DNA sequence: ATTTACTACTCGTTCTGGTGTTTCTCGT
DNA sequence: TAAACACCAGAACGAGTAGTAAATTGGGC
């Protein structure tokens, strides 16, 4: 019998493994360990399955995930995205080239960031400013956000590293860009061709996200920090997870990159 | 979106491995998970077509009388009664 | 008033009898039904109490992440394990 | 441990039970049959259960059903109330509150003028007696009657009415049960053991009996009785019967 | 007028109701011969039986053994108003107050009450007494009392008396929730009708039991409460009583 | 540049090198460099210092079936860079520059250039009927029963086998499956372009060879000779090249 | 190297039918 | 006397494990 994929909004967010490998016995997911204690995962429930160091994948288990719409991302340290695996086909054709379109006329790309500015901020963004104007602006305005906020929960900032305040902010976001990738690759675009960011792997991950990440995602990082938990990777995924629920990210995911694209003008 | 649970005995381990990757098994044979009407619809013919002389019976919520309904699959010693619309389960010998 | 159900292995008549005045038993030591929260930690009550070195799992509807969330009672093979803040169940070999 | 009854908002409303005996079995509602074949049932979930002819119930059952909150009636040819058993009593404060009311004609008159007017919506005409208002209820509800089968085309059958009003004062005397009053205690209607179950009733009685048992009777199926069941099953569900009997009761008082 | 089936069911033969056993019936009742039937442990009522009772208009109770514990009785909150409301009236007016509990005390202690005391004060005469009577049954069956195991096998019996009562209550017509010595409680009438025979039979046997200290003074006690109440005929008296109780209001009966 | 195929064992980092263990503990050391994409087999287990490596130097990890002949899996879904899909899409977008790259698949499908003053569809005509022409042609060089489009089974067993190869290919030259040329709106258009190129020379006369046996295995044999045909003339690591030529018909400078 | 189907084998709980003991979770 | 629980043996069923042998697989544009 054949095996399909369900909708996104219907899955749980996302799982975190660690130390086991990971195979399959009888057509399902499972993570067995050092000890030989078995542990059943549901694949078609769960919309992003994140692999932290020390476990081991098997051909099976890659394909079964692919079969089910489950994406599989191998993170490192505090949850940062290393690698990702994901069906090769899927994808309507027209939603690709519709995507495409947009970002190889010039006149096209600046009005779909305006769009990502305004859904952003609320505010529609300030004309006669080219993309990279308005990147910079963007630019401005985050470091300020994450600024005022750092005094608003009382902690003590001074800037944003890639290497405790971070490591909270890091992983709240990685938490946000692998349920959005999730949705894109189901959504039916590519996760390369961005907008707002280029050049990068995931720069239309990036630009998705970067519109909500604020409003509720990483205000919550800060409040953890302030609160310097013995598990400050639980407490943020655990959090990230009751936001996931009660906002409805991955019912509102894919509508939002639909809304953004349709600044185009452009038929869908 | 409403709760599902879905029980079966002597069913091949095919059948026991796919509902394992939607549902949780909570108990041996006992799978407990929450799907939505389109869903539901698909874990049925999954069963339907797996299960081979086995007895599965899969419980929903709903907004019936009972809060619930429930349909049952191959034979067993516990069949559905029906007293006027409320469907109970009687305890054959 | 939220979908119960209740999963009882080597439990005394006792207990089976009592489950079966509320919920419907339609299978071996499987009962379901509808409740509310306060009927449900009676249900509860009921089952620490009249079990006896039995193993008890009692799941039921909410609003959470899985959409639902379960109690277990006594020792069994399969035992729930949290996965940040997600609870699964393991089963564990001799 | 002691077992205590749930809300009757939260109950089944109505099961029939009919030939065979009713056993206790560890602890639990059981109806074996003629065949040997048992029958559980969540006496703990329904607010009313029906006996029919050619049930035997056993001491311990009668005995579980009322710890739990659950009535027993023992019903006739086309689900007409015979007897019924039930926790022998309920609460002193809201039964001696129900027995005032009545004591005074003063106080009864207020109360009958109430069903009156949920009744039909409209207040009760003034200077006007109890007796005098049972007139007026007399005639509206033979004028309603004969309204109906004009409405659904009937000739003004009586079996669909028995049976589907007979259920709802099953689930109208566990409710006043439940609530801790008397079902004898009534103020329109006096002189029956089922005087109060009566009264709160017929206030809603002719909402849904009239649109909908009279529906069934035209139709003729076959084995009317319990496609009048399934039918006030499924009211008791939509309408939220059971749950608004109680708040009901203490508006009319 | 009243009768105790056990062990046995009840079905309904030649228009008359009867008692089945195995042997083939044990006991052949007249339908208009029974004014309430009680059902100890044992019985299987038929629905032919519960039919026709109603049609007569027989009451049904399911008590336990003797009718030391009521469970569910037919006819429930009450069977006619009338005599509903005759209790209700008797308890909502203050002048009908003193009316029985003054004469329940003067029923339980054999003395007239005093003339011009209240029921709080009248609540307060008997508290005197009941701890005296306590007290000095203690020093009759030897047994250590200094407040109130002893506990132990009073509680079971008051609870055994507690049955009959009711059971009396119902099979009277009565609501047992509608006190007047005791009240907002569900069984407040059963408690005050209870107190007047309390200190006759039922507590000289709880302190006899409790002097030989027995393994077992819960069970042993009720059985002993169940031997009294057939023996004694306990529950034949508790219905006049409780009739000329409510005939203290000098308010016309039903 | 090359690719490497990774059968029966575990993936594994030990001294900060690729290293491929047996069941014994045998280890095989694979450089980091020279390898653009890897290959994993049935019977593969990749570790998570594996991929982590792997994802450091930029290398694409697909998960494969026998010899590439099914995928299933593989890493930066979607697609791993943006310009070479936007390279890709842009000469979708263009229909005169759609005809071009249709052009070469046409000249390299036969070996010779295509009539001139013809569109697409027109082109779709020209190509079917040389293709039942072969079909035919073949059915009397191995002499078989054949009547339209047994034999079918091994045909339609067998293109599914180069489906795989073809697809592995694309991702392993970093486009997208989707954006096809003469196949359109479907998820495997782009596929199925380059396999009906070089289905004929070898793939399709070997379903033919099966056919006129008639084991009872049809499906897996005409899949374990795929795999065979697959492995011997290195077909995967010809796609690759003829690709990125096939999209060079454009006339359009190609990514670095 | 992984996964599944197939085959005994052990273990586990559910269930039945046989005696023996009970008529019962208490206060107001 | 009847109804019902507690207890103790037995049969009878399905879940689970270890072992051996077979595949690398449910397709077409």
């Amino acid at each position: 019998l054949p095996l399909n994929p369900i909708p996104l909004k219907d899955r749980v967010s996302m799982i975190f493994l660690q130390y086991g490998q990971i195979d399959v016995i009888d057509g399902a997911f499972v993570l067995i360990d050092k000890t030989g204690i078995r542990t059943h995962i549901p694949v078609g429930s769960v919309a992003c399955i994140m692999l932290e160091p020390g476990t081991r994948v098997s051909h099976a288990a890659v394909r079964l995930a692919a079969q089910v719409g489950t994406l599989l991302v191998w993170v490192g340290e505090a949850g940062v995205r290393v690698y990702a695996s994901g069906q090769p086909g899927g994808a309507r054709s027209d939603k690709l080239l519709y995507q495409a379109k947009l970002a190889l006329d010039e006149d096209l790309r600046l009005k779909v960031v305006r769009k990502m500015f305004e859904l952003r901020f609320g505010e529609p963004a300030p004309a006669r400013r080219s993309v990279e104007q308005l990147r910079g602006i963007e630019g401005s305005r985050v470091r300020a956000t994450y600024a005022l906020l750092a005094k608003q929960y009382g902690v003590t900032w001074n800037g944003r590293r890639y290497d405790t305040i971070n490591q909270c902010i890091s992983a709240a976001t990685s938490c946000l860009y692998g349920v959005t990738e999730a949705a894109i690759l189901a959504a039916g675009y590519a996760p390369a061709i961005g907008f707002v960011h280029t050049g990068k792997p995931l720069s239309f991950v990036y630009d998705i996200a970067d519109i909500i990440k604020f409003d509720t995602v990483v205000p919550k990082a800060f409040e953890i920090a302030r609160r310097n938990p013995g598990e400050p990777d639980r407490e943020v995924r655990l959090a990230c997870r009751d936001i996931f629920r009660s906002s409805k990210t991955l019912a509102k995911l894919i509508p939002l990159i639909e809304d953004v694209l349709a600044a185009g003008e452009i038929q869908p | 979106m409403s709760m599902l649970v879905v029980v079966t005995e002597n069913v091949p381990p095919r059948l026991r491995g796919r509902l394992a990757i939607w549902l949780l098994e909570v108990r041996a044979g006992v799978y407990v998970g929450d799907v939505s009407a389109k869903i539901r619809e698909m874990i049925w013919e999954q069963i339907a077509g797996l299960a081979e002389e086995g007895n599965v019976v899969m419980a929903w919520a709903t907004n019936t009388e009972t809060g619930f309904e429930f349909q049952t699959f191959g034979l067993n010693r516990r069949t559905p009664v029906d007293l006027d619309g409320l469907r109970l389960v009687s305890f054959l010998p």
